[PDB]
């Protein structure tokens, strides 16, 4: 199915953490289709922000055959 | 803010606002003009405030200022003053807010270990925030002592 | 089985101490209150009859359902059984007016009859409505009488009500 | 959970009728209690600590129970016997403001008595501190609103028997 | 029985329980046990039975079953009953008075944690071929068998493993959170865990493997009944590692680890013959040389 | 009520209640007798106020009572003005508690469900419920009724 | 119930072959420690009360439960937990005598936990009273028969815990 | 008391009792409940606001209580804390009779030449009394504060 | 769980004593026995795999719990078998390098007998395979440290019987 | 312990112990003697160090042990003394097991909680723990001083 690959850098807010942070701070991941607006939601209230974004695999103007 | 909190809690839930925090939005702006009040108060009185609270401060413990001591020397005191002057300018900022977020997210975060880091008694620096709630208190007007008291104990707490 | 005094003398027991100022007001605040509880229960004693009939006219009027086809007052095996149901309530919120106490009514009323009524299916909303509608046929014939004190009339029937009824909200 | 007015109204709802003149003078019974509530709910939420503090150093402080041997031995666990007391006093403090036990029985009494028997938590112990936070809010707050919130206090210790 | 004369209202379903033919395969006392449970309040049960709570152990949903051996204890749960939960760690580390400390890790009390903190291989190209003894791999494969034991408490066969999401986990190209989700909604999980069980009972297991944790109570389990009824079981997946609780105590990097016991569980673990401290119910007497033997004493 | 949903809030928060929310309450008990007084209003007025509300909505969209449609006939008309009279009821209920939680947990939680599975219009029982505000604020006075008209157009924004 | 002979007898049957070599070795060691079985029995049969009565004492008596607000306040409950306590040694004296805890699971314990959840009674601490009960049979009757009876307490304890 | 300045007022000028004083009286009546329950607080909390003033007290004057000083060794701290008992006592006498002539009349007349033949620093037994009236004042309301502080700064201004 | 040394150190701390003479004895006699549990868990870590073989081999092969009916039929059920006694040699060696079965019970014998018991695990036929087990490992081992396992592997089966 | 450290990481990874950790707990197994002396020099002396530490923290601290301050009285000083001799009794725990792990389960987790509630001084506390690694580490030899000085400063950097 149609994936995102998306690139993040979250700050930490409310305590400062004591172990490395750098793998959850900035950080490149493949999200799904479906749960990319529910990630995106998360990371966007959390308070970062999503510097880089594409649509690694698919095509978009998908009506059929996205799954 | 509780307009901030208000807004993050109806996110959260991912609605609009309900009529109870929308009259707690009311209420707020009501009671803004009266929050206003105590922060122009605060802010006329802020130099008389930082320099006798910082003066019993060195009455009550002179180690402080004593040589070998943090604050021992006129840029030290300056120092201790100007943390004085911010900690009292926060308190300003979480009177006009009505909410301990500003507080808490400029200058009462990772204190300890700042502190720690400074070498500064964080012990000196809690009684320092007692005597300028006391000096604040006799200072300045009584039920608007209750309001600004909750965010000065607020400090206290945290920082001790 | 446990009236004010009795569940008083737990309370204190639990924590294993005397009985203060405030358990001695407790008990006098009941003792003077008893003349009235032993007046209020001769007068359901009086009215039992005619007040359980009356209640139940009136439940079968406001809900008129209960009396037709699929209702479950439909015969008068049915209707009997309400009625016995009905005098049943009437009869132990007469033992927990005298007793000052709920207690008897968790005990030995509503401690097996939501399970009871959804057995046989009987409705547990018309039931309360009974229930209240006998609260407050009974407060207003004490309230018509020369009773002086009625306040503690609504608590076992508003206790029978909360307790056998559903959390709406 | 239910305060008095969600209780008036629950009860209004399963008789599927409007609020009648009973149910009036019911709001407005919990309306005249409800400054005196608020009034003590402010005073205990300042003085929150400090009624802890006298409870503990009143009923479990030099006893067996601090002492080696004891439950309130480790400071894990003295720091877990503060916060039990803590969340008496502000579920207490809850039940007070909504003139009701029923938060007491959804959230504090719910499995209470095994959760300490599983623990080993002694039960008269954390009775007499529940009656040490009683006899201090009493003296801190007065004898209207200290009964008031000493209700609250004995149901928890007798949802604790 | 019910016909013959009038039924009194507080033995009603013992009463019928006993009145059948199974009555003697039934060895739980039903009449003192409700009799009791009448007087003292909720007790530390599941909202919708006893039998919804499923063994405290490291692997297995093993449920007491209704019909084989009948030990049914309904309590009449209403919707805002919290269960009182058991943290594992630090006492003062649970979340019901300590909300802020739901990151907390609970150092040499709890569970294991088990994180992405080494860097993964292959990260950086600063490696320019070669390299051999590129050092970190064996704590990422032991990783990836610490996060499979924590879906599957059990380690796996050969043919069942998600080699596929092994390997985007290695090279990076998702995270612990999308890794869990796959585990999660692979069907190896559903053939094993959801579809031989009970729909609630699958629920609250798959709440105790993902978030290491007992579920509240009626709220939570309404809203993933409600998920399982109109999406279904790939939908509850998701909506518990999307759950705003296990962002909060597990971050991208982490492993869930079981962070709250129910009281039995406890009671299961840590009251056997060994395992029990002295001072748990126990009086503990001082116990001192006698004051002779210390006159004696040179 | 508001009681209730600022102790559900600081037990969340896992704290005692804002000096803000008790003055809150404060509030809501000080008003409790103009609360009261829209409550009898409403009991007063309850089958004025769906009778010239359901008059509007069925001028407003006959297919509602149209052959074919889901309130067709008389006992279906009967069953939809019983309908809008607990909308009314709860709205009563609402408006004394102080709260939208008596609202919601009786008659917004499953109300989509309940009307799918039903076949009522949604959108046409919110335009009811419209219809119910505007006769209130007709035979009601000014602020009082944009204090009903909050938990009204909460109904109308949970349902719709 | 079933003792060490019925034991090796249903085991036998199960399979349905006849009594081997190595199951004629389980009646020699049975009838080894058969004798041993009859004087520990008669010894704690003697000193039945004695036992419990000590078990209390080193375990029980002056803790939490006993004082008001406990599981053991009242004195209907101290004798409930002494009749529980005396109930636990005949058992296990019965299970020692027997050889095998067939006994226990089908009558001590196959329903004793959640009736003792339904209680409140506490489980951790009526296990430290076995153990206790357990120490001072070890002493009276010796180191064989002691950890002979041991086995069957901590049997006991097993199913409750 | 209120009650006693009024008639002496009226008697002193030969008449009935005004409208105003009875008006008076009648304000005392009313706020004698408040009043009770201020001094009903104050009492229950009466060994702890002692203990912790006194702490605080010894905190900031530490020359009252070192060798040399005043109030040196355990009899002397006890005769201290006895000292701040009798006046937090004179203070709820004070707050029951709604004025401060008990106070002036039992402990505030001759005070300066009792305490200087005691050799007893007054302007630390004025800061033992405003210590009081911080502790006293953070275990009340905010009108309750208030309200006992006006007789606690009374017993400031009479020893200093 | 806890070693022998914490549980020396919980028996003082509890007590509320110093380390006195026999608690460093104890100590003494575990850091003597140190190197042969050492090197004994060194062996079961190498020769794994080959214990629970022979195991079986001696014990459950070849017999009806391997043919249809038995509970040991399947290749699931045969991977079950196999994993369990993986797990319980493994745990086995943890309980004989700390000195204590603390983790023994914390972690395997929770709830064990109820899980084999709702899944129709032969017991009698668990216990065999543990006490093949025993064998094969004391065979492989040694006899001091195959005593020391024994005993361990023995509590399992007394905890799961 | 490091015996119970490795076996907790093999039992939480579901593997035998690691030949590292094998000779990790061998080389534990065999320096456990020189563990031994220490604690057992500890216990012989157990009362000299918590005496002259006491003393030291006392002279470096005045205000805990003056009036006003948590530990005044004898009493008081009994029960500090006390809690420096059950943290000194932790040390031998810490010393025998090898490991920090009974230190922070018995008297670390909670002691910051602990110690606000009883209102104690926790960077006192600190300090009489610092005093008691000093005094013992004056006490005892090089290499063993270097031992236990990490249990020591594991303890001051908790409490700190
Ligand atoms: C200090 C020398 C200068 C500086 C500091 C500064 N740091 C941050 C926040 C972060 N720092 C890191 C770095 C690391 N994380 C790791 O895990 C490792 C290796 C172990 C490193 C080196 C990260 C990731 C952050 C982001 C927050 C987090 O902790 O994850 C900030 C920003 C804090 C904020 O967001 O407000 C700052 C400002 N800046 C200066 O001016 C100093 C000279
Ligand atoms: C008078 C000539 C006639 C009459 C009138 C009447 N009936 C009622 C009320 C009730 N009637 C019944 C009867 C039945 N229950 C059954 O199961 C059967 C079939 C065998 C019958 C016939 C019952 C139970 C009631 C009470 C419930 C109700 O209100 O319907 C009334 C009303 C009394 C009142 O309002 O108080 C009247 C006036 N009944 C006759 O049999 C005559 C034909
Ligand atoms: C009348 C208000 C409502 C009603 C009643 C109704 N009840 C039954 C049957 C039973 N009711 C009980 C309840 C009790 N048993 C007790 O011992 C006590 C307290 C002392 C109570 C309250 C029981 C046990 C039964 C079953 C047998 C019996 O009657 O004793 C019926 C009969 C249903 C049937 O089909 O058999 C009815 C009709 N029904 C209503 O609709 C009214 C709301
Ligand atoms: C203090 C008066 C006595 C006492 C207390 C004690 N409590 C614990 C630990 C726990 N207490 C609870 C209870 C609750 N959880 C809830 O959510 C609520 C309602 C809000 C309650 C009342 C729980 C769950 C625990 C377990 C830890 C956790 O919070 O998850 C302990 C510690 C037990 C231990 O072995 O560490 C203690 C000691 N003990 C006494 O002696 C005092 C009399
Ligand atoms: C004094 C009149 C006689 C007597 C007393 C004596 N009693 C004990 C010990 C206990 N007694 C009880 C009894 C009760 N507990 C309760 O809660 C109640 C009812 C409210 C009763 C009656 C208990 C439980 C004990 C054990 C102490 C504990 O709390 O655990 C002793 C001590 C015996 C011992 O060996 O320890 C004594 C001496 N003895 C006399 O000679 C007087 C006639
Ligand atoms: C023959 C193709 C190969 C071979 C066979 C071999 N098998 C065994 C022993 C066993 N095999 C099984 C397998 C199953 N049991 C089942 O129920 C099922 C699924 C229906 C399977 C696949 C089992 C359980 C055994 C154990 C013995 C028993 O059944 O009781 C052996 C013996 C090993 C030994 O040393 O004893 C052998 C030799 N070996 C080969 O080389 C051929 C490739
Ligand atoms: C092998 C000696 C005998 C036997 C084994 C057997 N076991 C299973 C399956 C399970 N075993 C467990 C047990 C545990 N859970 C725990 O948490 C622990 C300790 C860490 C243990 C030991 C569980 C839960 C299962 C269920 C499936 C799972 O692995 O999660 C089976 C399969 C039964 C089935 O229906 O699948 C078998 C056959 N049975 C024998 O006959 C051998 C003598
Ligand atoms: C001495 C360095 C400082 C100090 C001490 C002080 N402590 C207390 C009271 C208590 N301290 C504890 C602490 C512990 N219990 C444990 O089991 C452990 C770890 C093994 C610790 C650290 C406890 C339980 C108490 C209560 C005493 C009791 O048994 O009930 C006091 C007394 C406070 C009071 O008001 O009673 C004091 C004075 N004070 C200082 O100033 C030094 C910095």
């Amino acid at each position: 199915m149609r994936m995102f690959r998306i690139t993040a850098c979250v700050p930490s807010q409310t305590r400062i953490r004591t172990q490395r942070e750098l793998q959850n701070t900035y950080f490149t991941k493949l999200v799904p289709y479906d749960n990319w607006f529910r990630e995106q939601q998360r990371i966007m209230k959390m308070g970062g922000k999503i510097v880089k974004v594409e649509l690694a695999t698919g095509r978009p103007g998908t009506n059929a055959g996205l799954a | 803010s509780i307009v901030t909190k208000s807004i993050v809690n109806a996110d959260a839930e991912a609605r609009y606002l309900s009529p109870g925090e929308l009259d707690r939005i009311k209420a707020f702006v009501t009671g803004g003009a009266a929050r206003l009040r105590i922060a122009e108060t605060l802010t006329g009185s802020r130099e008389t405030i930082v320099k006798q609270a910082g003066d019993r401060l060195f009455q009550k413990r002179p180690d402080i200022v004593s040589p070998g001591g943090n604050a021992y020397g006129e840029e030290m005191t300056a120092t201790c003053l100007r943390d004085m002057d911010y900690y009292l300018r926060l308190v300003t900022y979480g009177v006009v807010s009505g909410d301990v977020t500003p507080i808490e997210e400029i200058g009462l975060v990772g204190v300890r270990e700042m502190y720690r880091s400074l070498g500064t008694p964080i012990e000196a620096v809690a009684q320092s925030v007692r005597e300028m709630k006391e000096v604040a208190s006799g200072l300045m007007s009584s039920d608007d002592a209750a309001e600004a008291s909750a965010y000065f104990d607020f400090v206290i707490g945290k920082m001790s | 089985m446990r009236d004010a005094v009795t569940t008083l003398i737990k309370n204190y027991d639990l924590t294993g101490r005397y009985l203060d100022r405030n358990a001695m007001d407790e008990l006098k605040a009941y003792f003077e209150s008893g003349s009235a509880r032993i007046a209020a229960a001769a007068m359901i004693n009086a009215n039992s009859a005619t007040i359980v009939k009356r209640a139940a006219a009136q439940l079968f009027e406001e809900i008129p359902e209960l009396i037709r086809p699929s209702g479950n007052a439909y015969t008068t095996r049915r209707f009997s059984a309400c009625l016995r149901d009905m005098d049943y309530y009437l009869r132990y919120a007469s033992y927990a007016l005298i007793a000052a106490d709920n207690n008897v009514l968790d005990e030995r009323v509503l401690q097996g009859l939501r399970e009871t009524y959804n057995s046989l299916g009987v409705p547990i909303g018309p039931t309360v409505r009974g229930i209240q509608i006998m609260k407050e046929m009974i407060e207003a014939m004490a309230e018509d009488s020369s009773l002086n004190s009625t306040d503690f009339i609504a608590s076992p029937f508003d206790h029978m009500t909360r307790e056998l009824s559903e959390l709406s909200v | 959970m239910q305060d008095a007015i969600t209780a008036v109204i629950n009860s209004a709802d399963v008789q599927g009728k409007y609020l009648d003149g009973a149910a009036m003078d019911k709001l407005k019974s919990y309306f005249a209690s409800g400054e005196l509530r608020v009034r003590a709910a402010s005073v205990i939420s300042a003085n929150a600590a400090t009624i802890v503090k006298e409870a503990v150093a009143k009923s479990l402080l030099y006893s067996d129970v601090t002492r080696p041997g004891g439950n309130m031995y480790t400071t894990r666990r003295y720091a877990a016997c503060i916060r039990d007391l803590d969340y008496y006093l502000r579920y207490a403090t809850y039940a007070m403001l909504a003139g009701d036990a029923s938060i007491l029985d959804e959230r504090v009494l719910n499995g209470l008595k095994e959760t300490y028997n599983s623990l080993g938590v002694p039960i008269s112990s954390t009775v007499q501190a529940i009656q040490a936070i009683k006899e201090v809010t009493a003296s801190l707050v007065g004898a209207d609103a200290g009964k008031e919130m000493g209700v609250y206090l004995d149901y928890i210790c007798s949802g604790l028997s | 029985g019910l016909g013959v004369e009038a039924q009194e209202c507080r033995n009603w379903g013992m009463q019928q329980d006993l009145f059948s033919y199974s009555a003697p395969f039934r060895k739980v006392p039903q009449f003192i046990t409700t009799f009791a449970q009448y007087d003292r309040p909720l007790p530390d049960q599941h909202v919708y039975g006893s039998g919804n709570d499923p063994l405290e152990i490291q692997f297995g949903a093993i449920f007491p079953k209704e019909t084989r051996n009948p030990s049914k204890r309904p309590a009449p749960f209403n919707k805002d009953t919290k269960r009182i939960l058991i943290h594992r760690g630090p006492a003062v580390n649970n979340q019901v008075g300590n909300p802020s400390a739901v990151g907390e890790f609970p150092g040499s009390l709890g569970a294991k944690v088990f994180r992405l903190n080494g860097g993964l291989p292959g990260a950086k190209v600063g490696k320019n071929t070669g390299t051999s003894v590129k050092f970190g791999e064996s704590s990422t494969q032991a990783l990836i068998r610490a996060a499979y034991r924590q879906v599957f408490g059990r380690d796996l066969y050969e043919g069942q493993r998600l080699s596929v999401a092994e390997i985007q986990l290695e090279n990076g190209d998702i995270s612990v959170r999308e890794f869990i989700k796959r585990l999660a909604k692979s069907e190896l999980f559903l053939k094993l865990y959801w579809a031989p069980h009970y729909v609630c009972k699958a629920i609250e297991y798959m709440h105790r493997r993902l978030l290491g944790r007992p579920t509240y109570g009626r709220q939570e389990m309404n809203q993933y009944f409600d998920i399982a009824s109109k999406q279904g079981f790939y939908a509850v997946v998701e909506a518990m590692i999307d759950s705003k609780e296990y962002s909060d105590a597990f971050g991208e990097d982490t492993v869930p680890y079981e962070r709250y016991l129910t009281p039995g569980g406890l009671q299961m673990r840590s009251a056997r013959v060994g395992s029990l401290r002295e001072d748990i119910g126990q009086r503990v007497d001082k116990e001192v040389t006698p004051r002779f033997v210390e006159l004696g004493q040179v």
